[PDB]
């Protein structure tokens, strides 16, 4: 009874982060976002740190 | 109340019940090579021991 | 993934397209055009579980 | 910049397979409908200042093309229409043929209605066997008139060619017979599964009030609380010797105008069944023989007259008016579909799924050549 | 090399179903249980990606022919439309129409014709038929024509009906929300 | 005979309803053009709820654009064709538009506007490009002052792929 | 009036009776191979025409009645049909006075993108000797003219028949 | 190097019979109603000419790599199950892995299909996520009910436990997993009840509306492969294959005719029902499955 539920919770896991990378990350963009850099480098480093 | 119990066991027999029709018509054919072909796997069957 | 990508990086012409023209159901299509949804995406699942 | 983000607007264009050719541009909230409107006329020939060209006689060939799943139905009307302004005697052995032909003109476009319901509701069974079924009948014109489709057959007076005889007429009963023993196979697949009766349950809910006062004429009010048949109401060809039943629901969500249709099929095969029992008697196809030469030249006394005559979709007339030459001084064709799946359909999507906005559009039986003209 | 790919053409020409209007009671019954297509691998996608054989079913109203003119600039490279009916030779019955677009050469490259209103399935298959063998040897077809002979039908388009589309048909709803 | 009685109990609600009763059922009268909002009403509420299309003849000689409105029975299926005649120029072209009692003209007013003439005054979807898209519906080609055959050449050079003289008439 | 249910035709949804739609996994298909079976299509199907040349008499009674505007008239004063912009309709058959424009069972005409291949649609139609080429010439069901060499300023089209003569005539001046 | 020759000639394999075992289905849809359809080989055709363009599409840098990632998700599936005694690994297959594994192609096939961009690519990819949400609750039921029937999970220890004893589709706290994979695998594969990640008509194409040529060429890959690899773990758990070369390759076919069985009644089911809502299908997945399944779970307990 309680393998369903975390068994469940994967694939409620797998839903949400399609749901995130879907309107925030692909398609169109508006018109207000031509004004916008890249990444900076101390976030980048933490980015690097935690992938290794 | 809305979730009886009377509908369903309802349900189910009437599901076996058309599942009766259901085999009626599928094993009980009126094609003779139909039962030809029941003896040929039966007898395939008896090949596989 | 280099066998799948054996039956991909073949050439052939690999030809760039922008992304404002689109399918639309064979129609055409602006750039004015919300075309990429991003209004509570799951409207059948929370209408599913209404009750919980 | 995208100026709704809130809404985004995907739309059934023509290259979708779900609506045949008339664009319903939908104003989408996540996976409901908030604003439907639709962009009819994508097939805009033009019947009003086209076929006001031609002469009396020839304007039926042009005049086929406004409705595409009957090809029968346009010019049985404008052949009863053109009889009334000039007042034939057209016999009994044409009123026989043309009601014949008015018939399984019917049960072809039921058919063609069910494998086109068939095509956008996913399963296909149903879709193959009732093109398969709709292509004997099409074999069964092409004997008697012409081709499979848009077959000029009757012109203002009777008809072009009679009945080739018993290798035809035996040929009806045959397929007739068969497809009234046939036709309890396509409840299995259509109308009796928890899948399609689950899926178009409470969809579309058209009020009672909603569909007398609004332009809805077919056979689809009929499934709302509604007592009109033209067949029944007022008959025009060989009718009243009839005596089929007509159905009557009090429900109105989308499957009610579907099993009503269903209902339809059968009684009118049974009505070409029990049509065939009786056998035409003797007479001419034509009507006249002074009054018909110099075919062009064909002079026709003023006035104007109406006609209506049921379809497999609504009840849609012509509106035909004579300045008294040879040229009809407008012949207007209204199409079963204009406030019929243009209007109606504007508030019948409103809150509605995405997955019921094809089953919605082929619960009217939506045609576009009709809204056009 | 090239045969491989050749052979293998002619035996999966997926069809697109625009069911232009007058001329879609006898597209689906070539794809059905009858006289049948499938048969011959035409099997019906409504992609303008996964498609290489497009069939004008009859006439083209030019807010029709936008659209299909969008659609046939997606298919990648076998496009080859295969006229239909006699509306797109001459003009049908429609050629006192303002609208009902004649002489469809003009505008978008045909590659075979037949005749008939409508016209039989029986044609329809001599039509796909020849098409099978134009396509085996490889004869100069549409796709071929689209895209060096470029300049004429791109100004035959542009006069007709023509000003940029994409600004006509895209700011035709914005006010009308 | 039963349309003589129904015809004859309309007459008692109205004036100017001058009703001539065609083979039976098919009940037809005309009334004056600025008259027939007071009067369309009475027709629906006695017994013709359903609406057919406002189809609108045209005549040059006589300017006037004879909208003839299609009504029709349930209960005993008679079909009346009450009309109007309102004047030809674009100026003039003004019509009340049936919105208040019957949703049938939320539609048929949209065709009959936009292929010729006629304005109707208090709707909403009159500017939309219901049908006609841009370069027809600068111009009304619907009555008889547009012309085909000379509006066709200079929106397509040839009306022939093939040889001689296929475009003219007769 | 004649009302048929009262709740007769709602019938009742069903779990696993859709297996009675799988009957047909054992019969015969319905089908007809086309390459090559054969149709044979009906006795009096409406297809081209076949235009007698000592019987029409040029007065023009098609051209009035032809409701696509492709019964165009020329001299040797016989019509060329175009089935550029022709219907079938075969209005032309029926109104024809002296009887000289039949209609046999052909249908299948095909012609690629080239205007060689083009001039194919504007055929003066031949003798009834093209039932000839309906039958005894490997009945096909086929538009037995095949290609058509205009000239221009030596205007003498011919029908380069499947074997037979090569037709040819000359075609000056059009209308009337 | 031996072990890569083996492998490609599982993947070689799986092609060239994966491809077969999608035109049976489309050859026995073909007679369901009535028609003769397509030759056998016919998708092979289909993925040769899908790679026979001059023109692609390729909408984003991430618009490749994620159906690409999805073939190679869809192969890492395959490689895993005991195909016959002929496997490149047999210590470790276990049950999550391999559910886990058919999964991540409704990822890559989709991931790539919002690059593109589109709102019939959009409510697709809508109504294909509610499927994968749904259908993993009788599905690791399943899993579960198959797990404590036998304890082990490296699955040459399952397969040595059926062809020791038993049969697997026997027994029946085993039969309620099965029959709950029997209706999860419709919707795993794209059959037509539980349709909607594909859905051919009501919307467009859904997340395959327009990828182009090498894409759907792919996808056609991808696709033949789910089908293989799904069916390969029903069969090589629920039914159980196990067993000199004309001992292993009577053995391969005897296990390709337990392919061809449940892919059988895959297909008769799924002609001769319509395509579902995805509001029902989020709500059916949770009445009569999950029961079924939950019986079979406590059962097997
Ligand atoms: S070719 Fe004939 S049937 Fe086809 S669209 Fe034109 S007029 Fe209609
Ligand atoms: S074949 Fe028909 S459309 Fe053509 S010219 Fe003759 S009557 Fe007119
Ligand atoms: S066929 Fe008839 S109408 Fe035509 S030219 Fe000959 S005689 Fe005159």
């Amino acid at each position: 009874i309680l393998g369903a539920m975390v068994f469940f919770g994967s694939a409620i896991g797998f839903v949400y982060l399609i749901r995130f990378t879907y309107a925030v990350w692909f398609g169109q963009r508006p018109s207000d976002l031509e004004d916008v850099k890249d990444a900076p480098l101390p976030l980048a480093i933490g980015m690097g740190i935690l992938a290794i | 109340l809305k979730m009886s119990f009377d509908r369903l066991y309802h349900d189910i027999w009437k599901a076996i019940e058309e599942l009766a029709d259901l085999a009626r018509s599928y094993v009980y054919n009126g094609n003779i090579q139909a039962y030809a072909w029941y003896l040929a796997i039966i007898l395939l069957i008896l090949v596989a021991m | 993934l280099i066998i799948a990508a054996i039956l991909y990086f073949m050439g052939a012409g690999v030809r760039k397209v922008p992304v404002t023209d689109t399918y639309q159901s064979g129609n055409p299509v602006t750039m004015e055009y919300n075309l990429t949804i991003r209004r509570n995406f799951f409207l059948p699942l929370k209408e599913a579980m209404a009750f919980w | 910049y995208p100026i709704d983000k809130d809404t985004y607007e995907l739309f059934f264009g023509p290259q979708h397979m779900a609506t045949e050719n008339f664009s319903i541009i939908l104003k989408m909230d996540g996976n409901r409908v908030v604003k439907a409107i639709a962009n009819p006329g994508f097939l805009h020939r033009g019947f009003e200042k086209l076929a006001e060209y031609r002469p009396w006689y020839t304007n039926i060939a042009l005049l086929l093309r406004i409705c595409v799943p009957e090809p029968d139905v346009p010019e049985a009307i404008y052949s009863m229409a053109v009889d009334e302004i000039i007042g034939w005697e057209v016999p009994e052995r044409a009123q026989w043929i043309r009601t014949l032909v008015l018939e399984m003109a019917r049960v072809t476009a039921y058919l063609f209605w069910i494998m086109g319901l068939s095509f956008k509701l996913g399963v296909y069974t149903a879709g193959q066997w009732a093109a398969a079924y709709r292509e004997r009948f099409m074999a069964l014109f092409e004997q008697l008139t012409g081709a499979r489709v848009y077959h000029i057959y009757t012109i203002p007076g009777g008809v072009r060619r009679d009945i080739p005889g018993d290798k035809w007429l035996r040929q009806v009963r045959d397929t007739v017979e068969y497809l009234k023993d046939k036709l309890k196979d396509f409840d299995n697949v259509l109308f009796e599964n928890y899948i399609t009766y689950k899926r178009l349950e409470g969809i579309g809910v058209m009020d009672k009030k909603f569909a007398l006062e609004e332009g809805v004429t077919g056979p689809n009010l009929r499934a709302t609380g509604v007592a009109y048949d033209v067949r029944k109401s007022d008959p025009y060809l060989l009718y009243p010797e009839l005596d089929f039943e007509i159905p009557v629901l009090k429900e109105g969500d989308a499957l009610a105008r579907v099993l009503v249709r269903r209902y339809e099929l059968e009684q009118d095969l049974y009505i070409i069944e029990q049509l065939l029992d009786m056998g035409p008697p003797s007479g001419p196809y034509k009507v006249q023989d002074p009054k018909l030469k110099n075919l062009p030249r064909f002079k026709v006394p003023p006035g104007e007259a109406f006609a209506h005559v049921e379809a497999t979709k609504g009840d849609f007339g012509a509106y035909v008016v004579s300045d008294g030459g040879h040229k009809p001084y407008r012949v207007h064709i209204r199409g079963p579909s204009i406030a019929h799946g243009v209007r109606v359909l504007e508030q019948l999507l409103v809150g509605a799924r995405l997955a019921d906005v094809p089953a919605i559009l082929m619960s009217l039986d939506n045609c576009p050549p009709d809204i056009d003209r | 090399f090239e045969p491989l790919f050749n052979w293998a053409r002619k035996k999966s020409l997926w069809i697109v179903a625009f069911c232009t209007g007058c001329g879609g009671i006898e597209m689906p019954p070539l794809m059905t249980a009858r006289y049948d297509l499938e048969r011959f691998g035409i099997m019906p996608d409504p992609s303008p990606r996964q498609y290489d054989l497009f069939l004008i079913t009859g006439y083209v109203t030019p807010k029709t022919l936008k659209r299909i003119i969008i659609t046939y600039e997606m298919a990648p490279d076998p496009k080859y439309v295969l006229a239909h009916g006699s509306c797109p030779i001459n003009g049908g019955i429609y050629w006192d129409a303002y609208n009902a677009i004649k002489q469809l050469d003009k505008y978008i490259p045909v590659d075979v014709y037949i005749a008939g209103c409508m016209p039989r399935p029986e044609a329809v298959m001599d039509g796909i038929k020849k098409l099978m063998e134009m396509i085996e040897n490889g004869e100069a077809d549409g796709w071929k024509r689209y895209k060096e002979n470029y300049e004429w039908y791109r100004k035959n388009q542009d006069e007709l009906l023509g000003e940029g589309w994409r600004e006509k048909e895209a700011r035709k709803w914005i006010p009308w929300l | 005979e039963k349309g003589e009685e129904i015809v004859k109990q309309i007459l008692e609600k109205a004036p100017y309803a001058e009703g001539k009763v065609r083979r039976e059922r098919r009940l037809e009268f005309r009334v004056p053009a600025d008259k027939i909002r007071d009067f369309l009403r009475i027709m629906k509420e006695s017994n013709f709820p359903l609406m057919l299309q406002i189809t609108a003849v045209d005549w040059p000689k006589e300017g006037e654009i004879e909208l003839v409105y299609h009504l029709i029975n349930v209960e005993l299926g008679t079909h009346a064709m009450v009309k109007t005649r309102i004047p030809r120029d674009l100026d003039k072209a003004r019509m009340p538009t049936v919105k208040d009692i019957y949703p049938a003209a939320e539609t048929y007013e949209r065709d009959v506007h936009d292929f010729f003439g006629v304005y109707f005054e208090g709707n909403e979807k009159m500017e939309m490009p219901w049908i006609l898209d841009d370069p027809e519906r600068g111009l009304y080609p619907h009555r008889k002052d547009f012309d085909m055959l000379a509006y066709v050449k200079k929106k397509y050079k040839i009306l022939d792929r093939f040889d001689e003289d296929k475009d003219k008439y007769v | 009036f004649r009302i048929a249910p009262e709740e007769k035709v709602k019938k009742k949804p069903s779990f696993l009776k859709p297996w009675f739609g799988l009957k047909y996994l054992f019969k015969k298909p319905v089908t007809i191979k086309i390459p090559y079976e054969f149709i044979e299509p009906a006795p009096r199907y409406r297809g081209f025409h076949t235009l007698d040349w000592k019987k029409c008499i040029g007065c023009n009674m098609c051209g009035q009645i032809c409701p696509a505007r492709a019964i165009e008239m020329t001299w040797i004063p016989h019509p060329k049909i175009d089935y550029g912009r022709c219907t079938f309709c075969q209005f032309c058959v029926d109104v024809c006075p002296t009887g000289a424009l039949g209609f046999i069972e052909t249908y299948m005409l095909t012609t690629t993108w080239r205007e060689e291949e083009l001039l194919l649609y504007d055929w003066v139609p031949i003798e009834p000797e093209k039932f000839k080429e309906i039958q005894e010439k490997f009945k096909d069901y086929k538009f037995p003219v095949e290609k058509i060499e205009f000239n221009k300023e030596t205007k003498e089209v011919t029908y380069y028949l499947r074997d037979g003569t090569t037709f040819k005539f000359k075609i000056l001046g059009y209308g009337l | 190097i031996g072990v890569f020759l083996r492998a490609l000639l599982i993947i070689i394999y799986a092609t060239f019979v994966g491809f077969i075992f999608m035109g049976i289905i489309r050859k026995v849809t073909a007679r369901i109603h009535r028609r003769i359809g397509p030759p056998i080989y016919q998708p092979i055709i289909d993925t040769l000419k899908f790679f026979g363009k001059k023109e692609n599409i390729t909408h984003g840098l991430i618009y490749d790599f994620g159906i690409i990632y999805a073939v190679g998700a869809t192969i890492l599936a395959l490689m895993f199950i005991p195909l016959g005694p002929i496997s490149v690994l047999r210590a470790y297959g276990d049950l999550i892995l391999v559910t886990f594994l058919l999964e991540i192609p409704m990822l890559g096939i989709m991931f790539a299909a919002m690059s593109s961009g589109n709102p019939y690519a959009g409510i697709g990819a809508q109504r294909a996520l509610l499927t994968l949400l749904a259908i993993q609750v009788p599905l690791g039921l399943a899993i579960i009910a198959v797990a404590e029937y036998y304890g082990t999970f490296s699955t040459y220890e399952i397969v040595m436990a059926q062809q020791k004893m038993g049969w697997s589709i026997f027994h029946l706290p085993l039969l309620l997993a099965a029959i709950a994979y029997d209706i999860v695998l419709q919707a795993m594969f794209g059959k037509e009840p539980f349709d909607i990640m594909i859905a051919p008509g009501e919307i467009s194409l859904g997340p395959m509306v327009e990828f182009g040529g090498k894409h759907m060429g792919m996808l056609q890959i991808q696709h033949a492969m789910a089908l293989f690899a799904e069916t390969l773990f029903f069969s090589n758990i629920f039914l159980g294959g196990g067993v000199p070369l004309l001992n292993t390759l009577a053995s391969l076919a005897v296990l390709l005719v337990k392919q061809i069985a449940v892919l059988l009644i895959a297909i008769f089911v799924g002609a001769i029902f319509p395509r579902f809502t995805i509001d029902q299908a989020a709500k059916f997945y949770w009445k009569w499955p999950t029961i079924i399944a939950a019986i079979g779970a406590i059962m097997a307990s």
